[PDB]
């Protein structure tokens, strides 16, 4: 399985982008997918995941401002993002896991329990 | 050809035990199960304790469970009733029955052989 | 056309695997919901759903844990083919309808209809199944019948055809209480678990959720399982009718004993719909290549 972000690019702090991540393969619409940043230098940290069911679950850090939607009929999933700040500028990854690994919400935000991962783009706000 | 012979009865007083023993002739013990049953006079014949054919499975009328104890040793070919604190209401003819099966029933005519019974007997 | 064709035949085969298996489950089920009724026992004797399966093992034999099964497999294609294999296309029937009621409405509306055809097909292999199942050389009322084909030729001469649907009502009002019971515990209980984020919403918040929803569909079931399953059991006459079976065991037993075989019933319940679902998926997509 191999997924392709984009949406990618520059934006004023306030402004807004979208994200999409596209699977090609054996995609399965029962996958759960989700998005993680790495900003330079910093660690890969847990953005935002849609469920196989489509329930959408936040980090903190972006809770009330990212919105994960996801296109069952394309396999498409989006990622919304308003009221960009500067400290959002990272490569975003979006990243596919297959059903039954997630048992608490909490394991949406571990890495590890996702099986494929795209080559991410790059999201830059300027101060 | 098939025989089976009670033996152990007798005349014992409230309170004492008795031990009743069945010899089988012409059949493999282990393949059947044993019960015994008893008629008081002018009674019909009264279930008192089954054991299956291994001897894992007993069970027992509830006028003689906790007082009446049945075994089987398939090796001797012999079936045996073990009678504790007897009273005079246990005063009857006790039967020895075998049962073409591994397992027993409470029936009487369920059993495909039968002894010739052996007389106990209880005074006030 | 020939998917429905193997629907109903995966159905038939997963329901009788399913069976088998749990068999000695519902034996000690029924054992233990008759034990209640069993008249003059000076003591209990099943306990436990492996102290009965034991006791019966050891006194009657393994064979009797099975005694009812033609029965059961009888159950499992005539009624169970039905009931699992016609749902897709009762909800399928509701699903054209579907401005006629919720998602929830019409799944309880396809259980409800394809459950209640497939309970009146299914009854005479029901009163079969657990008066060879309660039956015992050492218990109550003597043996009747010598196995299932004898059991419905000594049913049906001495009590007619009639006499075989003994029991319909209550194995009607049972279905309907499992039906809507799951289906509405299902639902609210994952509700529960995602929108207050203490599970993710993933396949094991699923199966907690339906294994809370199975057990509080067999305790629902219960009580009006125990008096099915005595009222089909029971001799003519015994019982007048199953309200008055209903109140007997409320007024001698108490309200404890409508409970009495929830364990084990709620242990089939659940191992048998597992090994059906899990074995009529595979066999399904395997037949249908
Ligand atoms: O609508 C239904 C009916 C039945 N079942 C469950 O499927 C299993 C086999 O379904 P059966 O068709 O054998 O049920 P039964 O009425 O004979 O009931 P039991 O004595 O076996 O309990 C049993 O465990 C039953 O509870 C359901 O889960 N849903």
């Amino acid at each position: 399985v191999q997924l392709v972000e984009s949406g990618g690019g520059l934006v004023q702090a306030g402004g807004s982008l979208r994200l999409s991540c596209a699977p090609s393969g054996r995609t399965s619409s029962t996958y759960t997918m989700g998005w993680f940043r790495q900003a330079p230098g910093k660690e890969r940290e847990f953005v935002a995941a849609i469920s196989w069911t489509g329930t959408p679950y936040y980090a903190d850090s972006v809770k009330g401002r990212f919105t994960i939607s996801r296109d069952n009929a394309k396999n498409t999933v989006y990622l919304q993002m308003n009221s960009l700040k500067p400290e959002d500028t990272a490569v975003y990854y979006c990243a596919a896991a297959r059903p039954g690994l997630f048992i608490f919400v909490s394991d949406y935000a571990r890495t590890a329990k996702y099986d494929y991962w795209g080559q991410g783009t790059q999201v830059t706000v300027p101060p | 050809q098939v025989q089976l012979v009670e033996s152990g009865g007798g005349l014992v007083q409230a309170g004492d035990s008795l031990r009743l023993s069945c010899a089988a002739s012409g059949l493999t013990l282990k393949n059947y199960a044993m019960g015994w049953f008893r008629q008081a006079p002018g009674k019909e014949h009264e279930f008192v304790a089954v054991i299956s054919w291994s001897g894992s499975g007993t069970s027992y009328a509830d006028s003689v469970e906790g007082r009446f104890t049945i075994s089987r040793d398939n090796a001797k070919n012999t079936a045996f009733l073990q009678m504790s604190s007897l009273k005079p209401e246990d005063t009857a003819v006790y039967y020895c029955a075998a049962r073409d099966g591994g397992y027993g029933s409470r029936w009487p005519d369920e059993y495909t052989y039968w002894g010739q019974g052996t007389q106990v007997t209880v005074p006030p | 056309h020939p998917t429905l064709g193997v629907q109903l035949f995966s159905a038939g085969i997963a329901a009788c695997l399913a069976d088998v298996i749990t068999f000695p489950l519902d034996t000690a089920k029924v054992r233990l919901q008759v034990q209640g009724e069993c008249p003059t026992s000076s003591v209990i004797r099943y306990k436990g759903v492996l102290g009965t399966i034991t006791a019966v093992v050891k006194t009657e034999g393994r064979m009797k844990l099975y005694s009812g099964l033609p029965a059961g497999l009888q159950r499992q294609i005539s009624s169970a083919s039905l009931r699992i294999g016609l749902y897709d296309t009762v909800q399928e029937f509701l699903t054209a309808g579907k401005e006629t009621a919720p998602s929830l409405g019409s799944k309880i509306l396809a259980g409800l209809t394809t459950g209640g055809v497939a309970v009146f097909i299914g009854q005479p292999t029901e009163v079969v199944k657990v008066r060879l199942q309660a039956q015992s050389h050492l218990h109550g009322i003597k043996p009747r019948y010598t196995g299932t084909y004898n059991a419905y030729r000594i049913i049906a001469t001495t009590e007619g055809l009639t006499g075989l649907w003994k029991g319909t009502t209550p194995n009607l009002m049972r279905s309907v209480i499992i039906n809507c019971t799951e289906l509405v515990t299902y639902d609210l209980m994952k509700e529960a678990f995602v929108k207050n984020n203490i599970l993710a919403d993933d396949v094991p918040c699923h199966l907690v959720s339906a294994l809370i929803a199975g057990f509080c569909a067999t305790a629902m079931s219960s009580p009006v399982d125990v008096v099915k399953t005595r009222f089909i059991n029971s001799p003519p006459g015994q019982y007048k009718s199953v309200p008055n079976c209903a109140m007997k065991v409320f007024t001698n037993e108490g309200p404890t004993a409508f409970f009495k075989g929830l364990v084990p019933s709620f242990l089939r319940l659940g191992s048998w719909n597992v090994i059906m679902f899990v074995c009529f998926e595979q066999l399904k997509r395997e037949l249908s290549k």
